[PDB]
């Protein structure tokens, strides 16, 4: 009994914005982290970042300058925000953790 | 740190059998403090975590998986295999500030 869900925009333009949304149940943000991993197809499962119960954050080196990892502790919420997309961002976004434990639906996201 | 983790392309196996998945890191021996998590994506692009932290195993999975450290590698363990999992398995080892996936493991249940 706990779910993750990830509402994204699934279309979105060469330079725009991406903002992804994480509902989680079934736990509290407060005591556990949530990451973010991306996988393209011609497989390739790369980890994005992290957002501790303490606010504390973790990004992929090669692709700081463009990410963000926020929340929302009473509304259940970690939030995703990306910029300066291009075609290789083309994929399925996860918001998962437990440790890794749980994972949720994914959500697509093609670029222009 | 800006390793590579790597995993068995494939392996084959049959309901019953015992099959053991490895992940190597280039940068050594994978300790305990590589926090090595195993992951099952089944068809329809379904994840599942199975193992975190070498050797805890997510509440509800089976008795059938476990995972432990087997000589350089990090290594899971299904005991008696079964039909249902033929699936992809990664591995996830903790570097100093970031996670890094492995390839992934085909396994296949005749």
């Amino acid at each position: 009994d706990v779910q993750l869900q990830e509402s994204g925009p699934g279309l979105v333009a060469p330079s725009q914005s991406l903002s992804i949304t994480c509902t989680v149940s079934g736990f509290s943000l407060t005591d556990y982290g949530v990451n973010w991993v991306r996988q393209s197809p011609g497989k390739g499962l790369e980890w994005l970042g992290v957002i501790w119960g303490d606010g504390i954050t973790d990004y992929n080196s090669a692709l700081k300058s463009r990410l963000s990892v926020t929340k929302d502790n009473s509304k259940s919420q970690v939030f995703l925000k990306m910029n300066s997309l291009q075609s290789g961002d083309s994929a399925r976004y996860y918001c998962v953790t437990g440790l890794f434990d749980y994972w949720g639906q994914g959500t697509t996201l093609t670029v222009s | 740190a800006d390793a590579v983790v790597t995993q068995e392309s494939a392996l084959t196996t049959s309901p019953g059998e015992t099959v053991t998945l490895t992940c190597r890191s280039s940068t050594g021996a994978v300790t305990t403090s590589n926090y090595a998590s195993w992951v099952q994506e089944k068809p329809d692009h379904l994840f599942t975590g199975l193992i975190g932290g070498t050797n805890n195993r997510a509440p509800g999975v089976p008795a059938r998986f476990s995972g432990s450290l087997i000589g350089d590698k990090a290594a899971l363990t299904i005991t008696g295999a079964q039909t249902e999992d033929e699936a992809i398995y990664f591995c996830a080892l903790w570097y100093s500030n970031h996670w890094v996936f492995g390839g992934g493991t085909k396994l296949t249940v005749l």
